[PDB]
């Protein structure tokens, strides 16, 4: 439903053969928390406490 | 429970539930709510679900021994429909798809035994046995795996603690042989004495033929709770 | 395209006026743009409201002058 | 309100559908590609999961508080393996609240086989 | 030459043996040749597994694993890196890579 | 301290959580031509100064490359339009003009084999501050060409129609086409 800020726990990694993407695990800012592994893009640290609009559209981990 | 009392949809706009209640033995007897179409021209909603059947865990029917036979199932076929409430009886039971994969390993031998069996009452059934080999404790090789002597001796062994067990025992009295494993364990004290053995236990039980109107076979199923004995 | 290029209000000086006060603040280009005058034109009608006293500049440049109106209430 | 929900998971489509215990009534069913207009996307978890969650609306409305999981691949001579949809299914049922009850393989798995699709040399792709 | 003594299949004492099916090529393989890995893996997917234990109304119902055999034939199997392409000496070693899962 | 020491520099707040860390009024001083090395390491830039990076853009298409004096007198003169119309301190309105426009969904190849199906991606603050600055200086620079509405007006409109939300602005119509694509290919 309506975007969910959720905070960074750590920077999995870049991935998409051209590092362009890079996966982060996000807890759900508003009660809930749920530790889920989502893709992101651009320069991403740590606690950059992204919002994402999809909320339960997690994605794999990195192979 | 929801659209005899109020809105569902186009199909459930015109729907009952009827309460589906499970044999004596069983610890918990109501199964769940059975969704069927209002009375009609020729369907007649209680004729309508007089044979339905329902899958039922042991664990759910017979509940607070749940880590004992989870994976054992039974199949219940309603026979009766009186006071609103769905009767049913044993028309089969099979161990579950997650435990039976489990019960094959390499290095062990496989026997699995087919016996018809005529109940002391009407009805026919085939009872389906597994039992597997284990290492002896010394074990010198990595391979549980016996020779022609003990195969046949072992499945000589099944079919005859099937013989003086299910043999001859009518519905009820079956019902609480298989639902207590109790059969499942004469095979293995009788196969104990043969080999080493693990997984000696009847798989599947499947009513092969149903004598016609069991009403009076489905009065001791369910209402004799009195007469448990 | 705003063509005419020479004071050419005539009875619509009141007009191009009341716009001209309408808009609490003006530039030379919204002038040109709402009405149909050229920007020159505007540098020339922008002065006769200035000296007036019914705009003020608030920012000056050869490129962008911006006026807001000091009252209009 | 105990009922079992039957999650076809295989491979092409998704079919999450829920039904009487006895499975002769079905109170609900929704598919994965119904929501995609793309055909490959059907058997992906996205389209999956805008299924059953149109699904949950109509099975919680006609009751079906709680309902059992059997999921099933296209089993046969075909795969054995869920496939894409099958986790999303389970997910988003718990998502809308729907509890659950026990979970088992449906797989039609054959014990001697018929013979499959392909020939000796295989699908040359 | 003899690329492997074994020929490529595990007969001995067999003249002729059973035929499998790759899984996804539907090849016809030897028994022998095919690959043959065992896996045991939860039904549900194991980030979800603890999510479902919990709603699971059941008392103590433990998730239950999928058992499923997988067979792949040999060309099947490289282009799915179930086993790798490897050097001289290290075809010779029988034994799992990194120590059935 | 007030910005180019004329609209008043109070506490500019930001309404964003995401775009708080990354969006930086706390180190703006009078006239945004601090000579910085902001781009530097990886992560400096976010440190910079909201109307610096603003500012920076509007140097661009090869016509002004490097007029930072001409792009500040931009700066300045859209500010006061900004300030004349809205009434209120144009670095809020900034600020709310760039949260707004940044688009929040982006979608990314994901590398999947030949398959080049643009998967659905979150998207960095960050990357999000820049596009937004971008999509407001972009937007800024198609309103003008050969039009008769010169830069700072067009800049200063860019701005306050991105401020609320409107389709109208190129910055917010960027953020929703993204986004509408994004969910297509989710």
């Amino acid at each position: 439903p309506e975007p969910i800020n959720a905070r960074v726990i750590e920077v999995l990694g870049r991935t998409s053969s051209r590092g362009g993407i890079t996966q982060v695990k996000v807890e759900f800012m508003t009660g809930e928390k749920r530790q889920i592994i989502r893709n992101v893009i651009g320069p991403v640290r740590k606690d950059d406490i992204l919002v994402l609009m999809e909320s339960e559209r997690e994605a794999r981990r990195l192979r | 429970k929801k659209i005899t009392q109020r809105k569902n949809p186009d199909p459930y706009l015109k729907k009952e539930w009827y309460p589906v209640i499970a044999p004596a033995h069983f610890k918990s007897r109501h199964i769940g709510q059975t969704p069927v179409t209002k009375t009609a021209g020729l369907r007649v909603a209680t004729d309508v679900i007089n044979h339905r059947v329902y899958e039922v865990n042991l664990g759910d029917l017979n509940p607070g021994a749940e880590d004992l036979n989870g994976n054992t199932k039974f199949y219940l076929q309603t026979q009766l429909v009186s006071d609103g409430k769905c009767l049913t009886n044993f028309h089969g039971m099979d161990i579950t798809r997650h435990k039976y994969g489990s019960l094959f390993r390499k290095g062990c031998d496989c026997i699995d035994v087919f016996m018809d069996i005529p109940t002391t009452d009407g009805y026919l059934l085939r009872v389906f046995v597994i039992a597997f080999t284990d290492r002896f404790r010394f074990q010198r090789r990595k391979n549980c795996h016996v020779k022609g002597r003990v195969i046949r001796m072992m499945r000589a062994g099944i079919y005859e603690t099937l013989h003086n067990e299910l043999g001859k025992v009518s519905i009820p009295v079956l019902v609480t042989k298989l639902s207590n494993f109790e059969v499942n364990a004469k095979l293995t004290e009788a196969l104990q004495k043969i080999t080493m053995c693990r997984d000696v236990m009847i798989r599947r039980v499947k009513v092969v033929k149903r004598p016609r109107n069991t009403m009076e076979l489905l009065s001791t199923m369910h209402d004799s709770n009195q007469v448990r004995n | 395209v705003d063509y005419p290029t020479l004071f050419a209000d005539e009875a619509a000086m009141n007009e191009a006026l009341k716009f001209i006060k309408n808009s609490k603040c003006i530039t030379h280009t919204q002038i040109c743009e709402r009405l149909r005058v050229s920007v020159a034109l505007a540098k020339r009608v922008m002065r006769q409201l200035v000296k007036s006293g019914d705009f003020a500049i608030v920012s000056k440049s050869s490129r962008m002058t911006i006026f807001k109106n000091m009252t209009k209430k | 309100a105990f009922a079992v929900c039957h999650i076809y998971a295989g491979k092409n489509d998704t079919f999450i559908h829920v039904t009487d215990l006895s499975g002769r009534e079905t109170i609900g069913r929704v598919s994965g590609g119904m929501k995609v207009k793309r055909h490959c996307d059907e058997p992906s978890a996205y389209a999956a999961m805008q299924a059953t969650q149109d699904l949950i609306e109509i099975i919680t409305d006609r009751g079906i508080t709680a309902v059992h999981i059997k999921i099933r691949a296209d089993g046969g001579t075909g795969k054995r393996v869920y496939g894409q949809g099958g986790s999303a299914a389970i997910r988003a049922l718990v998502r809308g609240g729907i509890k659950i009850g026990r979970i088992e393989d449906s797989t039609p798995i054959p014990t001697d086989r018929t013979r499959h699709k392909g020939g000796r040399r295989g699908r040359r792709l | 030459p003899v690329k492997r003594r074994n020929n490529g299949r595990s007969k001995y004492n067999c003249g002729h043996t059973n035929i499998v099916r790759c899984q996804n090529c539907h090849r016809c393989v030897p028994k022998d040749k095919v690959i043959k890995r065992f896996t045991i893996r939860n039904i549900v997917d194991n980030t979800i597994a603890d999510d479902v234990l919990n709603a699971c109304v059941i008392q103590g119902f433990a998730i239950p694993k999928l058992y499923n055999k997988v067979q792949y034939c040999v060309s099947c199997s490289i282009h799915n890196h179930i086993v790798r392409v490897r050097s001289r000496e290290d075809r010779k070693i029988r034994t799992p890579p990194k120590r059935n899962s | 301290v007030a910005l180019f020491n004329k609209w008043p520099l109070t506490d500019v707040k930001c309404q964003d959580e995401s775009l708080e860390a990354y969006i930086s009024i706390d180190n703006h001083s009078f006239v945004p031509h601090s000579a910085g090395r902001w781009s530097a390491k990886r992560f400096r830039k976010a440190k910079c100064p909201v109307v610096e990076r603003l500012t920076n853009s509007l140097m661009m298409h090869g016509r002004n490359s490097g007029k930072k004096l001409m792009a500040m007198k931009t700066v300045g003169e859209a500010f006061e339009l900004i300030n004349l119309y809205t009434g209120k301190n144009p670095v809020q309105v900034l600020v709310d003009a760039v949260a707004n426009s940044g688009p929040r969904e982006d979608s990314c190849r994901i590398g999947k084999g030949g398959q080049v199906r643009r998967q659905s991606v979150d998207v960095s603050p960050l990357r999000r501050v820049n596009i937004g600055i971008y999509n407001i200086a972009t937007g800024a620079r198609k309103a003008a060409f050969r039009k008769v509405r010169p830069f700072a007006e067009c800049l200063a409109e860019e701005i306050m129609n991105a401020a609320a939300g409107a389709d109208k602005s190129y910055a917010i119509s960027q953020r929703n086409s993204v986004e509408r694509i994004a969910v297509s290919n989710r």
